[PDB]
């Protein structure tokens, strides 16, 4: 498993209310590409 | 989840083949994964059908623009292997 | 794609202008069936 993953649950553990503050995705495309299926 | 996420888009949107720009903010909890912030958007379009407005290829474009635009925005360009890849409105968007 | 200049798809648009524009034109607006019709650029030029 991701050792990204692991720090999550870590943060999550400690439950202060801290973050690792990753950026936003945005699945975008042609209509009927196929992008709702990919997310 | 899927049946509520389709009744809450027809609620607002119809059912003629409409959209709406108001987001639907969804929340999943999960054992082993990352604080995410994923974001579906609707396809690009040009031509209207079933009843939406003549300018619906301006509309999904600004409305997807609005979230793609600002930084701290990973963008997932999907584009089939049928058409020819040179047509790709994601590719568009991505290069602008 | 390749060594096209950035304003491909405006001079390939304003190439299809002079020759569609013109009346007594017969407009085959040609789409293909796998990709959805509301993508087709065909039907946008038709319409415009």
């Amino acid at each position: 498993i991701p050792l990204v993953n692991r720090l999550q649950d870590a943060f999550s553990a400690i439950g202060q209310n801290a973050d690792l503050d990753l950026p936003q995705i945005a699945v975008v495309g042609g209509q009927s590409a196929g992008k709702s299926s990919v997310l | 989840v899927r049946l509520e996420i389709e009744a809450e888009t027809d609620r607002v949107t119809g059912t003629n083949k409409g959209i709406s720009p108001v987001p639907i903010n969804l929340r999943v909890y999960s054992p082993h994964v990352l604080n995410l912030t994923l974001v579906d958007l609707p396809g690009m379009t040009k031509v209207p059908v079933g009843d939406q407005p003549p300018d619906i290829e301006f509309q999904i474009r600004d409305m997807l623009m609005q979230f793609v635009t600002k930084e701290n925005c990973l963008i997932l360009a999907v584009s089939p292997a049928n058409s020819d890849l040179a047509n790709s409105d994601a590719l568009k968007v991505a290069k602008e």
